[PDB]
């Protein structure tokens, strides 16, 4: 019971911790998204036919 | 007749020269694209007949 209740409080400060750095994040998942678009092959059909 | 020598059945329209590329080989007639590379027919055919992809944008661009 006291063990669950000290992991209890670990994940409720995790729940915080990860709200605070959330715009952080965000952004990193957005740049991630972007230069992830720009090694497929899509887009080097995309170029040969350009 | 017009024709004074010699005057087919069906009468000569003169041709002239095209004034526009014909789409290319890759495309369809209709409205949905194209295929971004290669066409799908391409794979129901021998290698050694699929040299019209690369003949055809030669003929076209250059």
């Amino acid at each position: 019971p006291l063990t669950r209740a000290v992991l209890a409080v670990v994940r409720v400060r995790e729940l915080l911790r990860a709200l605070l750095l959330l715009p952080f994040s965000a952004v990193g998942g957005a740049v991630a998204a972007w230069q992830g678009l720009f090694n497929s092959q899509r887009y080097e059909n995309f170029l040969m036919s350009e | 007749t017009s024709a004074p020598f010699i005057s087919p059945m069906t009468p000569y329209v003169p041709e002239e020269e095209p004034t526009r590329t014909p789409p290319s080989i890759k495309d369809t007639g209709t409205l949905r694209p194209a295929s971004e590379w290669y066409p799908q027919w391409m794979q129901y055919r021998r290698r050694e007949d699929n040299y019209v992809f690369w003949q055809d944008k030669f003929m076209r661009c250059s």
